[PDB]
């Protein structure tokens, strides 16, 4: 009997160490926004560029939910919706139903064409969220260093709903600078680094372990 | 036990939420329920000047008479230029082409012409790409004053294409 009671002190271990390594994890988070709006049918079949709504993710850190100025210029002139792109779970009524949501929300009037004077902003619900500890900057780690948008938040463009992809819990951050190159053919920043060290130590280096991206002060202060 | 449809249990949240105003959640005080309050009008911040030409039809043509592009020859041929328009502007205007797009194909919404029909001057792109012809928006709220004109430049090379 002593066999069996050797296993199921190794499972119990299993079971609470692992409960443990996942409390502070959010992945699979799906909230219910106020509108049902689809990164989907605008990034995946209309084939709408990434940069385009999310503008901000070059030059600032927070590469901010688009206002709704972006969701004008473009939906002056779609009012209705399309007959072969309802589906099983979804009709046309549902969604020309919920365009006009965006109506009120700016103020937009069918009938005459003109802004009205009545605006609401759009509640939307944030589910990438850190501790405000850390801090990470979208611009020069995307501008910078050319890191594809799928990479890093999932395959965006396949989600009917939005979905957090990635864990971001601190030791995701270290293991994806552990096996990735700095970019220094084209920055001149690095002329005093690169041409320095081939012909001392070495052709090129790693991010991490070697510019020094593994300090206390340097992510969160 | 953790839900999907909810956020996940938090063992002593010391430094989690903020005391400090981070820039786009919810606050109680404001004027309205935001925290992007308006700057006043009339102001001016270090680093940008106004636009002096008011909209459109007594605006329009006094742009495209007597409006210049005050780059230099060094950033005009560095390719960036380029990056921009494959960005925010293939999705209605043609890449290579004019008027092509990706969305007269699709037949979401139509009347979008070439560069051959219209004569356009390279002050009449900024007067258009800041404002809107009552089918585009302001799309100075995506690029900035730098770099409208990287774009202009851009469009200018391929009207001579065509
Ligand atoms: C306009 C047609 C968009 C395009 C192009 C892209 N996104 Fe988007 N995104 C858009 C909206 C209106 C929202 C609001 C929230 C919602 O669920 O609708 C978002 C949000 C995101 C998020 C999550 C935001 C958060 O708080 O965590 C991500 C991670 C995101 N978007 C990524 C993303 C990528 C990778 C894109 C290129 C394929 C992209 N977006 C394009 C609208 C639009
Ligand atoms: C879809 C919303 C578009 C986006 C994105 C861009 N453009 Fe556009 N543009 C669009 C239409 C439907 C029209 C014609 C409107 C009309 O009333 O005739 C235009 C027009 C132009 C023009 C010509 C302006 C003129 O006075 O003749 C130019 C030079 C132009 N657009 C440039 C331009 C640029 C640089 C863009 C990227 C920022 C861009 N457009 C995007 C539709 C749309
Ligand atoms: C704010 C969010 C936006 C912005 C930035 C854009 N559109 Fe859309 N759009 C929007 C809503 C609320 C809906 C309906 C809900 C849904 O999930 O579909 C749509 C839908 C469309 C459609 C119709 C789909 C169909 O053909 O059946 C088209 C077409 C479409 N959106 C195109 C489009 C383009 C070209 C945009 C410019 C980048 C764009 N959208 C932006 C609201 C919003
Ligand atoms: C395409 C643009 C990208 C790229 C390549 C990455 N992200 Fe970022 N991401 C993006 C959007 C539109 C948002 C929502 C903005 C918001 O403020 O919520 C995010 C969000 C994040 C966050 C949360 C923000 C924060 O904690 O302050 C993090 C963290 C984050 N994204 C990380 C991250 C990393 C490590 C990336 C690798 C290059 C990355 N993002 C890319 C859109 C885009
Ligand atoms: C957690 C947030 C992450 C994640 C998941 C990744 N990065 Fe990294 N990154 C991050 C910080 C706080 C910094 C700044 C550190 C410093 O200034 O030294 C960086 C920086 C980089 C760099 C260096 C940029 C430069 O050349 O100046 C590179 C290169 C880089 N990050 C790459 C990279 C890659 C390929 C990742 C996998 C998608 C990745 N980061 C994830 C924070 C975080
Ligand atoms: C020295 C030891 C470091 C190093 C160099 C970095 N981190 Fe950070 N970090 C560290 C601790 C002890 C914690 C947890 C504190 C807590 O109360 O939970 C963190 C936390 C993070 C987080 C949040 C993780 C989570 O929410 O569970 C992120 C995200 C994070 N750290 C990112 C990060 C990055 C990008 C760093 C640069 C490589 C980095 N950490 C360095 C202690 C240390």
């Amino acid at each position: 009997v002593l066999v069996t009671s050797i296993f199921l002190l190794l499972a119990s271990g299993y079971f609470v160490y692992g409960y443990l390594m996942q409390v502070g994890v959010d992945q699979n988070y799906e909230p219910i926004q106020p509108i049902h709006y689809s990164h989907k049918i605008h990034a995946g079949d209309n084939e709408i560029n990434c940069k385009y709504c999310h503008s901000a993710a070059r030059v600032s850190k927070t590469a901010g939910i688009p206002s709704l100025n972006v969701c004008m210029n473009c939906h002056k002139n779609i009012s209705e919706v399309a007959e072969t792109t309802a589906t099983a779970e979804y009709s046309k009524a549902f969604y020309d139903a919920q365009i006009q949501k965006l109506y009120d929300a700016v103020g937009w009037d069918k009938t005459k064409q003109a802004y009205t004077g009545k605006t609401q902003p759009v509640k939307w619900v944030r589910i990438h969220n850190l501790p405000d500890f850390v801090y990470f900057n979208h611009s020069q780690h995307v501008s910078v260093a050319g890191v594809e948008c799928q990479t890093c938040h999932g395959p965006v463009q396949e989600f009917e709903i939005m979905k957090q992809y990635s864990k971001l819990t601190m030791g995701w951050c270290v293991d994806c600078h552990r096996k990735t190159d700095v970019k220094m053919e084209g920055n001149a920043y690095y002329e005093k680094i690169h041409a320095e060290l081939s012909k001392k130590y070495g052709v090129e280096k790693l991010t991490a372990a070697q510019m020094g991206g593994l300090e206390c002060g340097k992510c969160h202060y | 036990c953790h839900n999907n449809s909810a956020p996940n249990y938090q063992y002593f949240p010391n430094m989690y939420e903020s005391v400090a105003y981070e820039p786009y959640t919810e606050a109680k005080i404001f004027k309205g329920g935001k925290e992007g309050q308006l700057p006043v009008e009339g102001t001016i911040n270090r680093g940008f000047e106004p636009y002096e030409y008011e909209n459109s039809t007594a605006g329009y043509e006094l742009a495209k008479a007597n409006l210049k592009s005050p780059l230099t020859e060094e950033e005009k041929n560095s390719g960036k230029g380029k990056e921009l328009f494959e960005i925010y502007c293939i999705s209605c205007h043609g890449a290579a082409g004019n008027g092509k797009g990706k969305l007269v194909e699709r037949e979401k919404f139509l009347g979008v012409p070439s560069y051959k029909d219209r004569e356009i001057t390279e002050g009449s792109i900024f007067h258009v790409e800041t404002y809107g012809l009552n089918a585009m928006g302001s799309h100075a709220n995506q690029l900035s004053a730098h770099e409208r004109w990287l774009v202009a430049d851009y469009v200018l090379k391929l009207k001579s294409q065509l």
